[PDB]
């Protein structure tokens, strides 16, 4: 965990990176977002295994569980642009200026 | 001092539940009696100032001018029915109580013992005057003179405001009071020598200096005849009276950090005083020849001698009713020409035999004539500019010379000469409007006669 | 050893005094 | 009235504002005290509450 | 970070070379953040579009540092004097000219001048009379 | 700030020992300002919803003369409860870290000698 | 929306500050953001208008990746203590990334671009819940964690968000992003006293939504987005131009109002911390924002625009009237200064 | 007299997207007032 | 009169009640407190 | 061009009403509206007002001074104390930075 | 915390599990109980600042 | 009387409480009533307050 801790917290940030700088399709971001979701699940139940703190076994799944339905408000706003100019594209999201 | 206040707010009820016919003199009527309880307040009888109460006091300084700001109302409520009285009679009963809030609120900034309360009152002023202007403004040009009028002042007002905040801090209380009675001496430091500009500059920009007079011309071209008044007459002046109570700390500075303004001033004064010479509108004429006058004033707030602060005191007394009498009959000769252009309307006196003869004593009030107050002012800050240094009746020497060319030429282009051929027939002469400036000038020969009341805190 | 407990403040409250200190208000 | 009251009133009005001013600038100090101090009522931070340690006995031998 | 600080640790007026070296790192720097966002917002067309509007903000700004830590140190030689704030706002007063200048403008210069030297003079002052500057809350 | 004090209630209004301070006068200016703000939020209402401004919803008036009125003695009470515990905390503190708080002793003008700058 | 839906969104909106304010166990009051974050965007797309989409779109992902960052601060310090809190012992970094995240769910400073966009696509009513009952929750997070955050990055984030509020304000003449752009500002001023004086924070928000909650409702009654919209306000509905008037004078600090105390006690207690440089030039462009405030004043009130003649037939049919809210938030709003010390 | 109400060309730079139009910000168009675009 | 009869033709007459009502019930609660109130105060402390 | 009003003239007030006094437009209340200012303006603020102006007492004690001097002067010159001692504050109570 | 609705129900959903030394399932030990207790029993009472 | 003279009564009436709310003042601000150096006397004969 000293450094395997770190490959997950720089997993987060590359995975940060990602979300971060838009290209083109923007399932590619939620797709990243998840990526992060996923580094915490895996740091946050690591922590919780080593310091044999079951207590908080709930939270890694709690943080899953809202994660999903984040991601499904997220899919459903991505379906609706690509319903409205048929493409996922970014640019197209320009209305607002 | 709540009879010069609370019997004012009462005012506003009156004007709005008051008959739309019988709203006019229901208002004026009572504020005349207001001034009259505002008479009680000069009854001294010793040295010891008047502390009312914890928050409200008056001393020398402030009676004075508590009791013009009082007298005004009427003849503002007075000189603005003419115009105003085209309106829907829910425009007129806002714009009467505009008038009536702005001495509210300028009777209690200068009858305020804490310096914040001066701050808070001091920029509310401009609400009520901003409304005024812009609102009820003729020319098309209002919503810029309003702009100007409320970033000038509000830029100089944050800095202030930061500054008594920070002597708070410092001594532990802004009550006026116990500052004057405690040791708050500046140590001549880099940052001190930004308070001292902290605190003057808010008061020196409503109190047109040479370097930020602009929005004054503005202001006062478009503005109605009782915004030009009330700016003349009492808001100019809050800048003053907040000089002489906030250098009561910030001692020691303003020794060497006042030449900077001072030469400001009396170079302002002369030029300020000279394009008076050529200006085609007369309410521009007079609104710089309130420039001059008012730069003399801050040329006598930091030289700081007792008989500067009273020749100050006598002349913004003095001045503010001189000024407003010029503008009030500037507003009459406007209704009736329906151009503010002073070469158009020549000969007047032929016309109108006495409103010239008003036109006649304003412009020897204007100039320096000797048995009036505005003279004894102008002697009495020139001795001690002198007293600073010898050379300064050079430059408030050639005001002097400036200042009677201006004041009898706005008579001499304005009041005689051949009449006008046709213009528009001018209507005779209201007893309002001959009022409205016998209400000025007969207070003016009033105090002339006695000039020991409006001599300040000094003498 | 545990550290120890900060004092306590002791008394029966007394209208405060001289009212708010606030900016000018008599209160 | 009088001369007597507004030299009495004026010192009234004095006494309460020279009060006033000493105690606003002993806030500032006693505030400034104990937020460093920590050893007065304010500014007093919370941490996690005993009443949840558990000091039962627990499974294995050295809790 | 050692280093940017050195520029305070000797007198004023002396050892002019760091100050200017100091001073032109600083505007360096924000160089880069300014073109960075002046990039990232309102984009280039071509990469190196960009990349030279990085390298002119960058130089414009690292210039603007120089001048102005060259103008103030040795307008401190010359004046013997170290701790006079006029000092710095002649610096400014140099600076803001570089910017007006590499934007092609009598009148920012003008603005600059003013502007900037006013800002550098406060910083002088800031550091003479000890201002705390996003101090630690002491309440 | 003053809450982590000994004694804090965590949720309530006022707690008991505001008993103890005096009650706020009901024509306290400030209970009666909270009037006049209300009859003023009334009027308002009246004139934004085109009604006689004055002589419509009497009933209402009262209600918000009233509920204001009713708000600030209850508010009132507390905040000057707030008050009163910031000099409770303030003052026991002065004594109990007595050494930091030192009485000082000023010298009478006569010893002093602060510079005296001419004005000429 | 079948009202139970309805229900059930509304709940959660207001669910989501709750569970955040109430619970001390970081992690709860992550879920309680997350629910905020769920709840918001069926409301936004309403209208599901093209611009909505693209409004909810970019308040999903902007909300979205900030709350992941504010689990990774939990996650984070769930190895450097096992608490699941904030302690005095946190690391600096851990605590940063908190306000860094914290501040773009609430729209601060150099994230302040998402707020004026959705602001500008979501219908008035959805504006005010985006701008008002969404920044109680992250803000009491902040508040609580107040002792241990930076006093510098606050700061740097105030001023910033100071000045690109009013600057940004400057341009716009779309209502709904110049409020959008008001609220940067106002909640600049919030986070610049958090970290000194927690309570003000709780002042200079209640202040702003008794402020922004009657300016919206009036925005709507006549469901103006335009300033020339606004300014036949004259036309459409008279007796609100006196009060809307004062509320943007008041939005903005100018003294006799209830907005100036706002100000004016931020800046004591930052001068009382000795922050006389940061307060000031806060002090000075706030005065930006008034300028902005006037110009639409002088639109709507002090000058009066020219109107349609179909302008006439709105008067005669009967106005739906302005909630009682409006009055009463209206004059608490406008003028309760006579009343600061107790507020305070 | 008439104390000059604004015309419609004072009106008319309330309108547009940007009250101080930028060289190309200028370009842009004010927002539908539906709300609703034609796209 | 009116061709679309004033829905407020005729005073809500719950509207009334409760607002008169309900103000009759926060005085009588309010001026109940104060003495109450004075009282506690007074003996609270010696008088 | 818009739909605006035509230009409204300013009504010769004195073609009606010949007696106006520049106050309303309807006689009566013109009337009634210089008869309370002329009054409460003229005769009972500029008359009552000097009255009790001129008659407040002594006003900042220069009528007391005259004459606390004249005893000053009577009582400092028979007794042959000098008339304005050189320094007030007495030099014994003074304690200068020794 | 800002609005503790949960001392005052006195309910206790969200504080039973915030610390390494809370009722762990079955009694089972977390790691580090030996400390944590002394390391909160010792900040209990004495606020933060001189918690650190 | 109450017919438009209700009107005309309210200022005047201003007066009255302004004065009231005055005199209200002197009540509160009566420390050192006479107990200023200057003008401390005893109470002559049937004099309780030397300014009320
Ligand atoms: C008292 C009264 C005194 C009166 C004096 C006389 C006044 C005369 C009347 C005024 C007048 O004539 O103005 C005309 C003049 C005409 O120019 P303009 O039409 O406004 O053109 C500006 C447009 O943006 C041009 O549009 P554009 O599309 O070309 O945009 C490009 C942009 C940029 O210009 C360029 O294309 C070249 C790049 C220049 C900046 C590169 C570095 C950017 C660094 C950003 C750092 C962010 C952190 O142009 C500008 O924005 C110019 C202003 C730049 C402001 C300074 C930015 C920082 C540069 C120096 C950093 C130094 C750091 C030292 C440590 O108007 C002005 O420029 C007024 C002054 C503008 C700001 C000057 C600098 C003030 C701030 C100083 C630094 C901060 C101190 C605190
Ligand atoms: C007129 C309505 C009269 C209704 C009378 C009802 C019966 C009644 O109240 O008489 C018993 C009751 C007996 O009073 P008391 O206890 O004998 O008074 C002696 C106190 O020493 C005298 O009171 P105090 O002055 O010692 O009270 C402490 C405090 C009490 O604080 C207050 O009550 C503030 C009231 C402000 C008005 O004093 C202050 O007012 C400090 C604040 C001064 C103003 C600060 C703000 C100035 C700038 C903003 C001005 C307003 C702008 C509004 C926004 C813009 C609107 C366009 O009379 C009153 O308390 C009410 C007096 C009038 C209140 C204000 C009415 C307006
Ligand atoms: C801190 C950095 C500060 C940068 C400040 C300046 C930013 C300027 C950005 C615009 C520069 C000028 C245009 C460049 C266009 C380009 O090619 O790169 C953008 C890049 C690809 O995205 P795309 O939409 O395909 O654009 C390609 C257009 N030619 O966009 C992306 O890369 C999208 C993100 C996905 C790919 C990168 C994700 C991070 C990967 C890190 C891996 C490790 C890298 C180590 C080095
Ligand atoms: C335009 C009209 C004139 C405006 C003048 C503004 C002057 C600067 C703002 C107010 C300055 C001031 O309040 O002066 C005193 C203040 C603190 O000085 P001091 O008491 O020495 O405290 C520092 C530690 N001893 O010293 C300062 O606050 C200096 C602050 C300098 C930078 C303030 C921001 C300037 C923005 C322009
Ligand atoms: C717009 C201007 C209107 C007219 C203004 C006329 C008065 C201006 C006066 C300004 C100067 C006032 C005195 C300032 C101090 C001058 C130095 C001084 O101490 O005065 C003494 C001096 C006699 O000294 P003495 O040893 O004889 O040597 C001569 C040179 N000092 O005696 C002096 O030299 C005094 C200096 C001149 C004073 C008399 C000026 C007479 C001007 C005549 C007309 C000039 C053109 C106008
Ligand atoms: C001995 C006298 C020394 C005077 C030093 C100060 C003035 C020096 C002027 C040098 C020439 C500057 C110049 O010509 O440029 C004016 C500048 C840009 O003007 P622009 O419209 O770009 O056209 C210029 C085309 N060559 O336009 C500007 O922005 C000018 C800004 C500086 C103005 C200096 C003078 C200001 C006077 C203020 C008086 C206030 C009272
Ligand atoms: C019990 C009454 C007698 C005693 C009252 C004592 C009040 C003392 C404090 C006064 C404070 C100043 C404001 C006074 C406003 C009085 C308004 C009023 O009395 O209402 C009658 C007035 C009639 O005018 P109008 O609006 O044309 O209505 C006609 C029918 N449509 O309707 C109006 O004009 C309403 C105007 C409301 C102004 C509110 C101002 C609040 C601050 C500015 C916003
Ligand atoms: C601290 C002092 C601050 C300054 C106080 C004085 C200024 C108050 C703020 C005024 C701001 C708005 C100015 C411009 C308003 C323009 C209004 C207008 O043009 O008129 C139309 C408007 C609506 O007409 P409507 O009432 O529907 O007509 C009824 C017909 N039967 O007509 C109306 O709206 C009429 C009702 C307006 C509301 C009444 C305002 C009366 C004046 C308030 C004075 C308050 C004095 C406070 C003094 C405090 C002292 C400490």
């Amino acid at each position: 965990m000293p450094s395997t801790f770190f490959n997950l917290t720089m997993a987060f940030s590359l995975s940060l990176l990602g979300t971060l700088m838009f290209r083109s399709h923007l399932m590619s971001t939620l797709l990243c977002l998840e990526g992060m979701v996923l580094s915490l699940f895996i740091m946050t139940s690591v922590t919780s295994l080593n310091s044999n703190s079951m207590s908080s076994m709930p939270i890694p799944i709690t943080i899953l569980v809202f994660a999903a339905c984040e991601a499904a408000v997220g899919l459903a706003l991505l379906v609706k642009v690509s319903n409205t100019y048929g493409t996922d594209y970014v640019q197209n999201l320009n209305l607002l200026q | 001092m709540l009879k010069i206040i609370l019997p004012s707010l009462m005012l506003l009820p009156l004007t709005w539940l008051s008959s739309p016919k019988k709203t006019w003199t229901n208002v004026t009527s009572y504020s005349f009696l207001i001034s009259l309880t505002s008479l009680t307040l000069l009854w001294q009888t010793d040295e010891n100032y008047k502390n009312f109460s914890n928050m409200f006091s008056s001393d020398p300084l402030s009676t004075p001018l508590i009791i013009l700001t009082a007298w005004l109302l009427p003849l503002m409520l007075m000189a603005s029915q003419n115009h105003l009285k085209k309106d829907n009679n829910v425009l007129q009963k806002l714009y009467i109580s505009m008038l009536i809030s702005l001495q509210i609120l300028l009777i209690m900034t200068f009858s305020a013992t804490e310096l914040i309360m001066f701050y808070i009152l001091f920029e509310a002023t401009l609400i009520p005057t901003l409304i005024i202007i812009t609102r009820w403004g003729n020319q098309t040009e209002r919503l810029n003179a309003g702009i100007y009028f409320l970033f000038y002042t509000l830029i100089g007002s944050i800095p202030l405001l930061i500054a008594l905040i920070l002597i708070q801090n410092h001594v532990g209380t802004l009550n006026l009071m116990i500052l004057s009675f405690t040791t708050h001496t500046l140590d001549a430091s880099w940052s001190n020598n930004l308070l001292w500009l902290a605190c003057m500059m808010a008061f020196l920009i409503k109190m047109p200096l040479y370097g930020v007079h602009l929005w004054l011309p503005k202001a006062h071209v478009e503005a109605p005849i009782a915004g030009s008044m009330i700016l003349a007459a009492i808001l100019l002046k809050l800048g003053s009276y907040g000089m002489i109570r906030i250098s009561i700390i910030l001692d020691p500075l303003t020794k060497y950090m006042a030449y900077p303004f001072i030469l400001l001033s009396l170079w302002g004064m002369i030029m300020t005083s000279s394009i008076c010479l050529r200006q085609t509108d007369l309410k521009s004429l007079i609104a710089y020849s309130s420039v001059s006058h008012m730069a003399l004033v801050i040329a006598s707030i930091m030289i700081q001698t007792p008989w500067s602060f009273m020749g100050a005191t006598m002349l913004m007394i003095a001045h503010g009713l001189t000024s407003s009498l010029l503008f009030c009959l500037a507003n009459s000769n406007y209704e009736r020409i329906h151009s503010r252009t002073m070469i158009m309307a020549r000969g007047l006196q032929m016309v109108f035999p006495l409103m010239a003869t008003w036109w006649l004593m304003a412009s020897l009030a204007n100039l320096a004539l000797p048995p009036s107050i505005n003279l004894m002012g102008e002697l009495f800050i020139t001795m001690s500019l002198f007293s600073w240094s010898n050379f300064t009746i050079i430059l408030m020497g050639i005001n002097i010379i400036i200042t009677g060319m201006y004041s009898m030429y706005m008579i001499i282009t304005t009041q005689r000469g051949k009449l006008t051929n046709h213009m528009i027939n001018l209507q005779p002469s209201h007893t309002r409007e001959l009022t409205l400036m016998a209400l000025h000038m007969i207070p003016l020969i009033l105090l002339t006669t006695s000039p020991k009341l409006i001599t300040g805190l000094t003498m | 050893a545990r550290p120890e407990p900060n004092p306590v403040i002791e008394g029966d409250l007394k209208p405060a005094k001289h009212g708010t200190r606030f900016f000018f208000w008599t209160v | 009235d009088g001369p007597e009251k507004n030299y009495e009133k004026t010192l009234a009005i004095l006494q309460i504002e020279s009060e006033k001013a000493e105690l606003r600038l002993k806030e500032q100090e006693v505030r400034r005290l104990m937020r460093a101090r920590g050893d007065g009522p304010w500014y007093q931070f919370p941490t996690p509450e005993k009443e949840f340690i558990d000091h039962s006995p627990k499974a294995t031998p050295d809790n | 970070k050692r280093f940017f600080e050195s520029y305070h640790e000797v007198p004023d007026g002396t050892q002019c070379h760091r100050k200017t070296y100091i001073t032109t790192a600083l505007g360096g720097i924000c160089g880069i953040i300014g073109s960075a966002y002046s990039v990232s917002l309102n984009p280039a067309d071509s990469t190196l579009e960009a990349v030279a509007r990085v390298g002119r903000y960058t130089f414009t700004a690292a210039a603007i540092g120089a001048m102005f830590g060259l103008t103030t140190c040795v307008s401190a030689q010359v004046r013997e004097k170290p701790d006079d704030p006029l000092n710095y706002f002649i610096g400014g007063c140099a600076g803001g000219l570089t910017l007006g200048a590499r934007t092609h403008s009598y009148g920012t210069a003008a603005m600059g001048c003013v502007y900037m030297g006013t800002a550098a003079a406060l910083f002088k002052i800031g550091k003479l009379e000890g201002w705390e500057l996003f101090p630690t809350p002491k309440v | 700030m003053m809450n982590g004090r000994p004694g804090h209630e965590p949720l309530k209004f006022l707690p008991d020992e505001a008993r103890s301070l005096p009650p706020p006068k009901l024509n306290d200016p400030r209970l009666v300002y909270m009037g006049l703000l209300g009859y003023c939020t009334g009027l308002m209402d009246n004139m934004l919803r085109m009604r006689p401004v004055m002589r419509a919803g009497l009933h209402r008036q009262l209600l918000f003369v009233t509920s204001f009125v009713f708000a600030g003695y209850f508010y009132l009470k507390r905040q000057n409860y707030l008050y009163a515990v910031k000099d409770h905390d303030m003052f026991g503190y002065i004594k109990l870290h007595p050494e930091d708080f030192p009485e000082k002793e000023k010298k009478t003008y006569a010893e002093i000698l602060e510079p005296f700058h001419p004005v000429r | 929306m079948n009202p139970i839906t309805l229900a059930i969104i509304y709940f959660t909106i207001f669910l989501g500050p709750v569970i955040t304010m109430s619970s001390t166990n970081l992690m709860l009051m992550w879920v309680g953001l997350e629910f905020s974050l769920l709840a918001i965007i069926p409301m936004l797309i309403n209208k599901k208008n093209p611009r909505s989409t693209e409004a909810a779109t970019k308040y999903f992902v902007t909300q979205a990746t900030a709350s992941m960052i504010i689990l990774l601060a939990i996650v984070l310090n769930y190895k450097q203590l096992g608490t699941w809190m904030f302690q005095q012992q946190t690391n600096g970094l851990i605590l940063n990334m908190t306000l860094m995240a914290l501040s773009m769910k609430l729209g601060l400073a150099p994230f302040h671009f998402w707020l004026p966009e959705v602001t500008q696509g979501i219908p008035l009513h959805m504006g005010l819940i985006l701008l008002t009952w969404q920044k109680i929750a992250p803000l009491s997070i902040l508040i609580q964690i107040y002792p241990l955050l930076n006093s510098t990055i606050i700061l740097m984030l105030a001023i910033t968000s100071i000045f690109m509020g009013a600057w940004g304000g400057l341009n716009q003449t779309q209502m709904r992003k110049i409020m959008a752009y008001s609220s940067i500002a106002h909640m600049g001023w919030m986070l610049a006293i958090l970290p000194y004086n927690p309570s003000l924070t709780l002042l200079n928000l209640m202040i702003y939504i008794i402020l922004t909650a009657p300016m919206f409702m009036a925005l709507m009654l006549n469901n103006s987005m335009t300033i020339n919209s606004i300014s036949l306000l004259w036309n459409k509905t008279p007796a609100m131009l006196t009060m809307i008037s004062l509320m943007l004078l008041s939005l903005g600090g100018l003294p006799p109002l209830t907005g100036f105390l706002p100000k004016w006690i931020i800046i004591t207690e930052l001068m009382k911390n000795n922050c006389l440089i940061m307060a000031t030039l806060m002090a000075m462009m706030a005065l930006l924002n008034l300028f902005f405030y006037t110009r639409l004043i002088y639109s709507t009130s002090l000058t009066m625009f020219p109107t349609n003649n179909n302008s006439k037939m709105m008067t005669h049919q009967t106005k739906t009237k302005p909630n009682l809210m409006f009055s009463t938030l209206a004059i608490m709003s406008t003028m309760t200064l006579p009343l600061a010390p107790q507020l305070i | 007299a008439r104390q000059w109400q604004p015309d419609i060309e004072w009106a008319e730079q309330f309108s547009g997207a940007v009250m101080y139009p930028s060289k190309e910000t200028a370009h842009w168009k004010p927002p539908p007032w539906n709300d609703v675009d034609i796209l | 009169f009116y061709v679309r009869e004033p829905v407020n033709a005729k005073p809500n007459w719950l509207a009334v009640g409760l607002s008169v009502g309900a103000s009759v019930f926060m005085w009588i609660y309010l001026i109940q407190t104060h003495n109450e109130d004075v009282l506690e105060y007074k003996r609270r402390n010696g008088l | 061009q818009w739909q605006e009003d035509p230009e409204p003239e300013d009504e010769n007030v004195y073609a009606k009403n010949p007696d106006f006094h520049g106050y309303d437009s309807d006689p009566v209340v013109d009337v009634w509206n210089m008869r309370a200012v002329f009054f409460f303006g003229f005769s009972i603020v500029l008359v009552f007002g000097t009255t009790f102006v001129a008659y407040v007492p002594d006003y900042r004690m220069q009528e007391w001074a005259r004459r606390e001097a004249e005893r000053l002067v009577k009582y400092r010159e028979v007794n042959g104390l000098p008339i304005m001692e050189s320094n007030y504050f007495d030099p014994s109570k003074i304690q200068l930075p020794e | 915390p800002f609005l503790d609705i949960q001392k005052k129900l006195g309910i206790s959903l969200d504080r039973h599990f915030m610390f390494l030394s809370a009722e762990q399932p079955y009694k089972n030990a977390a790691r580090c109980h030996a400390f944590e207790k002394e390391w909160i029993e010792c900040a209990h009472g004495i606020g933060g600042t001189r918690a650190k | 009387l109450l017919r438009e003279h209700w009107v005309h009564i309210l200022v005047p009436a201003g007066f009255v409480f302004g004065c009231y709310l005055d005199r209200k003042d002197d009540e509160k601000l009566t420390a050192f009533r006479n107990k200023s150096m200057l003008f401390q006397r005893e109470l002559r004969p049937n004099e309780e307050v030397t300014w009320k």
